[PDB]
């Protein structure tokens, strides 16, 4: 049982949904039709990928997942790509008229016309579940869609689950491949409507993971489709907890006891290694040591802030692969004297360790190289507000002028929601500040 | 699909009109008969914006045709792809215009808006997801100046929610001496402002300046100045006719363009104006006031917003660095206060012709010096009550020629006023 | 028969648990299908201590396992020894209770609670002379730190007049990496300050120095902690299950080892330390035994015996020996390290013989110390507490599950008040 | 004739009396299964033996014995033993639980469940005596059941019987071998309370039964089997001259006289010889003389004190076997100038002396070696009171602190039954200082 089911909420939560499943049916063995010939366990089972397939009299393996949008052509996308057998009909769900980058119409205008249905087929999912866990929500900062719908169905989901747990998978905006002058509006509008109704929240800084495309990939522009397949090694990471077992491995439930001192203070910050190219992976085996001591390099972050100009407050390393207790001793003892890592007074310990002996895979097709072992760092630190920050001002540039707001009030909204959010944002920055004061 | 309504009043409104059906129709692989015939899938995928899909695989215009005087629409009706339109949408009257914004807007072109209406109805019934309007028309004439403003007014009413889109041609001395242009287009002009969404200035005095100094044709034709406005009309709706992720639709657009309801005047720009050039010469070129569709000088303003569209084989990376240089190069002539405020999309299929090209959108504050020419010309001629007559003549009051000559003053004080303005 | 009722909770608990089961079956002479096969009578005198007797003359555990979560049961059931429990005794939840103490004392531990509850019932109608319940678990989880002592309130409730012992697993920072420990321990020893009558101190901070300083495995596993708890256990347990004339049942060890109503954890030892596998070449002589169960190296607290003094030890020794040298060399110890007993509990050092020895050794001995040094046990947690306290850091965790942060102070001030007892008690 | 009947109380008096019973049969020549040859009179008698053995027609004697344990293990063994028959079940009481080394458990929680029990099946036995002179009780000051329970019995035992004599057997407690660290504790309690019901107690320190096990006997951990059997031949001593024909202590109420001028100060000392190993190679035969002298060394007494630091109130010499009244005169005067024998100024300086012609009967296969005499001595000496100062002593450095006392207040006791206790044998310590302070 503890089963997860994952929503996918507009172009850039559909886009990674597909990027994961496809990961998650290469992990297991699972094949675009949804046979998995290596399971006995024909029509039921309690295995360990159960917790995200669920299984057909005829040997189907179903995602426990839906995909939702207010325009049908991405979902279409998947209606009819290699893995659209893979899907129930009833677990994509599509409208006709999108947000238009506008929180307000997703939120309202639109979303309101088709909510009630996303919920009936989550609640159809939920009804087949031994031992719901939680959510895994995907969407976007900056649509109208991906910030204004979601926020809408994350308030839906805490009336009708009560306080049954929801992660949030977010893409942070970057201007480099930004597609709405609003996109700060719709982030810190879909951020304090969401922050009491979220558990933890993995945000991806757009910047982040097209730069580290362009310099350990060599892809000169990337694409969505770049970006897309590094964000997903990182969700395989977070999920192998709980989609394989072993003695080392470490459910996320623990990590988050850990992740999560205070309830607003759920933004872990997430890094990978090792992103190589096959080019450079050929002639190199990357050590234990070498890729934990990336997890720290200030340039590897999925999100840009500088570590080192703040405080830890947790530190949660999930291996994958040859790794052996021993290694990953000696690495973080190298790393904790030669380097920057200070932590708060009131957290006693402050590392966590876990290895999933499940080798790492790479998509057939794909630009990341085939390691045989890879490290995510999951860590909280005071200085992930540098990107609430760096958000909070272009919206303040905007307000000032009052720029764009007649779209979001001709929709029903009003100025005052867009205030009650800078407040919240504001009080973030602050509680941020706060928990790495030292005591008295 | 997502439709789009397209309506061309007056000749100017059905010249550009018709010129714009057969350059689209080329690039979607349409013949003058409505049959497809093109090579790449890519022609097909958002084909229903602006066509129907009858039986027989046919394509046929989603496109409403409006003139208070035929013969234009006969001209239309014979010229290259004159077929392909429904015979049902020709929607003409009799009495004609007579250069008269008021006999558009409140007489003749009143007694014939019904008619219109019930075209305009079906087609929008029969639309899966209608996106909103596109009308094509001229501010100098009678029919598509005043009865164009007045059919946006009562679509407007029915369609409160949908995006109204004009391509709108501003008088200029150098192509037409009627006299009482600077009337019509005032009073267009006050119209436009309260009741469309986004409106692309196509001013003549650019084309002729173009066709005349650049292209070099001393005494250029309409024909010479619609080739400008074909070339501008196809580059502003390229990401609404193919697939792509960046102002895909008419309200994603006014979205990214439309900062203040009011300024939502839009400056085109077209690259290169007809030897092959680079990607950095595309950019510069798209920049500089001599390829502004518009009589004005963007060093003379600042950009409040910037679509930028290429279309073309070329290299992305060399197409976003040189983006970034013009802004950077160029800072001063962008408000700071609206962060990340150039969008650039790239469009692969080049247009018929060229191998690739630039095409400019912007909502620059500088477009106050079109708006202040015409202001001042017409300012030149009600100050002596001259030609009054035509308007009142037709029970017009004197208040309304003067509402719309503070009115428009306040637009160029409202693009002067966010120009000075500072994010500090 | 004088019974005792086993109960193990948790993963930590029912993995000692089951060792310990495992370990004593074997030295009583019981196989995996619970069929007696000694060679001594001396092993089935008190077999009715831990063992009950159905037809087939056969032994099942007084053992009732308790969790949770549905896993561990499984590992517990498929281990060695997995057959001979009751399996009307398995009692588990479907839940877990997140290493979160609320959750096992409050809320998902309530509800699986009352069916605990019947199958002790059940087990104590059928004793005839019950002594009272031992309860193994872990601190620093959820189950057996928070469920587990819930248990004991509950059933102490029901038999307010029968003694409760605990093997209490202590949480280590070295040996886990899960920041709410604290909390959870501190919740605990708190409940168990106020509601056992024994408990034995079993900290994982120190099963981690021997294995990792004294016996040199450097990937130590929760196979080689629990071989050295089990070897505890099995000693502790000694004077209960074999014929003897001290400590022989729960109640008269409490009143030779509590002084003090509160100050009843005790300070295990064991000699001679050994890692699972290895074989012993040469025994230790009772001069070696005795020297080194007193060392602070054998302690399984990791607590500093010359930094407090001893209110009550009891020694067992077991193997065939002489008695007139156990006596000499337990003197010599006293007389050589008088200044660390009290010197008001006159002859405070008691001392036992078993002949019947420990699987794989010929020579063991095991300390019982109530000892005044257990309070830098009790300081390191208490440390740890108030770091994260101070700053009400992870409280979110507890109270979403109803709980006060008023029951967080006083379980640290209990926890502050026993300390400073111990230390009242030192310099007496 | 008169009867007496014996009350063993807990591990200690069970498994003492055990001891005592097997010799005392040893002695009369009484077979584990009750048939007694010698005896002549089937079904009946009024020898001196029928003080001690009831008669049955079927020719049983059976002991006049009560054994009370709160627990069935200790008593079991008297079921299972060799004398298995001598007994029948009505006079072999046990409970569930025992005191669990707790006088107050003994005393109140569990001895009120079972007091009237016991005193029934005494009763029993009393009825059928023609002329009961009163009681035996055996018992430990250190445990729950000897020290908790005995005191209450000997005080039903006033109350029901208040005419009558009880003697005492008590196991004073030694480190070697105790197993409570609570023993003064229960000590000082049942002192206390059954010291005004007490008529004559003979102290019996196992320290100094186990320092003459290793020393005459060359046992190396001395066992409690080994100290019971040397118990049992000084028990038997004091007791001969109750079941055989004679004229000195030949009733309870002449120990009191001879041996206890004051009532509380009722506490003699006794020394007995000598005790040499049966494993030894043959022994020089001592003398009479040698070990009459023997009484006077301290290695040889019940309780390890120095009796020349003291002053005697009575002293009674009883000699088993080959002595004659001219050898015991004439080592007395010997002794009386060799060594220092100080009585008080208001007690005659004088010996009762008491000869058996039947030299000590030893079990077969025990660690005594058989001899042909020995002689214990009864000497009601102030040293005993060293033995008082030591437990006290204990006594105070626990209760400062109030150790342990917990335990007792938890079953009902006050903890003013503490200091009441130990202000008693405050008490008691100065009557033994006024009666020897010459010096
Ligand atoms: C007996 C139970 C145990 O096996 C004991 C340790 C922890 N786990 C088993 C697995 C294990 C261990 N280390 C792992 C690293 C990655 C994945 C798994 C492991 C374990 C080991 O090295 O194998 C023998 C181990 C773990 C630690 C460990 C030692 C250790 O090996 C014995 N340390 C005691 C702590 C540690 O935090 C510390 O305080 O330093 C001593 C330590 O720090 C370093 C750099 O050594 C370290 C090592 C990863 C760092 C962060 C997290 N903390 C928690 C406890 C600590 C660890 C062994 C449970
Ligand atoms: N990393 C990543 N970002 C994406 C992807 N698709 C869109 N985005 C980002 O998402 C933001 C815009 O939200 P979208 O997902 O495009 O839009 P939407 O959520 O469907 O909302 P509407 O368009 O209003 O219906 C921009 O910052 C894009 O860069 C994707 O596949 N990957
Ligand atoms: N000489 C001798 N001393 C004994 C014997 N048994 C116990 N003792 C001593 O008596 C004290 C304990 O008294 P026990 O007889 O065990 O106590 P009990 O009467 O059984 O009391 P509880 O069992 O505690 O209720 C200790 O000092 C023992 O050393 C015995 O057989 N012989
Ligand atoms: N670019 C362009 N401008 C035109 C064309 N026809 C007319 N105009 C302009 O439009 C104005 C006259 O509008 P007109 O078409 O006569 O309006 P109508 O009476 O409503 O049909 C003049 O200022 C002309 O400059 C044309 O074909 N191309
Ligand atoms: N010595 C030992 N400690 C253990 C074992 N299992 C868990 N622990 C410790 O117990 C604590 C975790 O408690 P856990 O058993 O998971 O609690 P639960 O949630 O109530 O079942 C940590 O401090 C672990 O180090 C074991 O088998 N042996
Ligand atoms: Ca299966
Ligand atoms: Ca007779
Ligand atoms: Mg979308
Ligand atoms: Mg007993």
């Amino acid at each position: 049982m503890r089963e997860c089911i994952s929503i996918h909420v507009g172009q850039a939560g559909v886009q990674i949904g597909n990027a994961c499943w496809e990961l998650y049916c290469l992990e297991h063995g699972i094949q675009p039709d949804g046979q998995m010939p290596s399971d006995k366990t024909i029509g039921g089972g309690d295995d360990s990928f159960n917790t995200f397939f669920s299984e057909t009299g005829a040997g189907k393996h179903v995602p426990r997942a839906v995909f939702v949008d207010l325009e049908p052509t991405v979902i279409d996308e998947v209606r009819t790509g290699t893995y659209r057998q893979l899907f129930h009909p009833e677990q994509l769900i599509t409208g006709k008229e999108d947000a238009a980058n506008n929180y307000a119409r997703g939120h309202y205008t639109i979303g309101k016309e088709i909510i009630d249905l996303v919920l009936d087929r989550i609640r159809k999912l939920a009804d087949q579940c031994t031992g719901l866990q939680g959510f895994l929500v995907f969407h976007s900062f900056g649509g109208g869609t991906g910030s204004g719908f979601t926020s809408l169905l994350m308030e839906r989901l805490s009336v009708d689950y009560g306080k049954k747990s929801k992660l949030e998978f977010s893409i942070y905006p970057a201007p480099q491949v930004s597609t709405a002058v609003v996109e700060p509006y719709n982030s810190i509008l879909t951020t304090h409507t969401t922050l009491e109704h979220s558990d933890c929240a993995f945000m991806v800084d757009n910047e982040a993971i097209y730069d580290i495309c362009r310099r350990n990939l060599d892809i000169e522009r990337p694409t969505y489709t770049n970006l897309n397949r590094l964000i997903s090694q990182i969700v395989s990471s977070i999920t192998a907890s709980l989609r394989f077992d072993g003695a080392l491995n470490v459910d996320l439930t623990e990590f988050q006891t850990n992740l999560v001192p205070y309830p607003r203070i759920h933004f872990p910050l997430a890094t990978y290694a090792p992103v190589i190219s096959a080019e450079k992976a050929y002639h190199e085996q990357l050590s234990v040591a070498e890729i934990t001591n990336a997890c720290f390099e200030p340039a590897n972050q999925m999100v840009k802030c500088d570590p080192r100009h703040g405080k830890y407050m947790a530190c949660c390393l999930l291996y994958r692969g040859d790794v052996v207790p021993k290694d990953v001793n000696a690495a973080i003892a190298t790393i904790k004297t030669k380097r920057s890592i200070q932590f708060v007074d009131w957290c006693p310990t402050g590392f966590k360790v876990g290895i999933n002996y499940q080798p790492p895979t790479v998509v057939p097709g794909g630009d990341l190289a085939k390691v045989q072992r890879a490290v995510c760092m999951l860590s909280n630190t005071t200085a992930i507000a540098e990107a609430w920050a760096r958000l909070d001002h272009k919206f303040d540039l905007m307000y000032a002028k009052r720029a764009f707001v007649h779209w979001y009030v001709g929709e029903g909204m009003e100025e005052g929601e867009f205030s009650e959010a800078r407040e919240d944002m504001a009080a973030l920055e602050k509680d941020y500040e706060e928990v790495g004061v030292d005591s008295v | 699909m997502r439709e789009i309504v397209h309506i061309q009043a007056g000749q100017c409104g059905n010249q550009i009109g018709a010129k714009f059906w057969e350059v689209i129709s080329d690039e979607h692989g349409i013949d003058p008969t409505g049959s497809y015939h093109g090579d790449s899938d890519l022609q097909l995928e958002r084909i229903n914006v602006y066509y129907n899909e009858a039986t027989g695989n046919k394509y046929v215009p989603r496109a409403i045709l409006v003139d208070l005087e035929p013969g234009t629409m006969d001209s239309v009706r014979s010229g290259p792809f004159g077929q392909i339109f429904r015979p049902d949408n020709f929607v003409f009257g009799q009495s004609g215009a007579g250069n008269n914004w008021a006999k558009g807007h409140y007489t003749e072109g009143a007694e014939l808006v019904d008619s219109v209406l019930d075209v305009v109805r079906k087609e929008s019934e029969s639309c899966d997801c209608l996106q909103g309007f596109q009308l094509t028309h001229s501010l100098g004439g009678g029919t598509g100046s005043g009865m164009g403003t007045l059919l946006i007014s009562k679509i407007r009413e029915e369609y409160p929610d949908r995006i109204m889109n004009t391509f709108s041609v501003m008088p200029s001395p150098k192509v037409s001496d009627t006299v009482v242009e600077p009337y019509n287009a005032t009073l267009s002009v006050h119209q436009l402002v309260e009741n469309t969404d986004e409106t692309y200035c196509i001013d003549n005095e650019a084309l002729y300046d173009i066709c005349f100094r650049t292209l070099k044709l001393t005494t250029p034709t309409y024909g010479d100045l619609n080739h400008l406005v074909s070339a501008t009309m196809s580059g502003v709706t390229t990401c609404l006719r193919f697939p792509g992720q960046l102002n895909a639709d008419l309200r994603k657009l006014a979205v990214n363009m439309v900062p203040f309801p009011r300024l939502h005047f839009f400056m085109p720009g077209f690259a290169p104006l007809t030897r092959a050039l680079t990607v950095p010469e595309l950019t510069q070129q798209m920049f500089d006031s001599k390829n502004m569709m518009a009589a004005c000088d963007p060093r003379h303003g600042r950009y409040l917003t910037v679509a930028a569209i290429f279309r073309g084989r070329m290299s992305m990376k060399e197409v976003d660095e040189q983006m970034l240089n013009v802004q950077n190069k160029n800072s001063s002539y962008f408000v700071e206060w609206i962060p990340n405020n150039v969008k650039t999309a790239v469009c692969d299929i080049p247009p018929r012709g060229l191998k690739m090209s630039a095409t400019f959108i912007g909502n620059s504050t500088a477009i106050q010096e079109l708006f202040k020419r015409i202001s001042e010309q017409f300012t030149a001629m009600f100050r002596r009550k001259a030609f009054l007559h035509w308007y009142t003549g037709e029970g017009m009051d004197e208040m309304e020629f003067t509402e719309a000559e503070s009115n428009m003053n306040d637009l160029v004080s409202e693009y002067q006023q966010y120009q000075d303005a500072t994010a500090d």
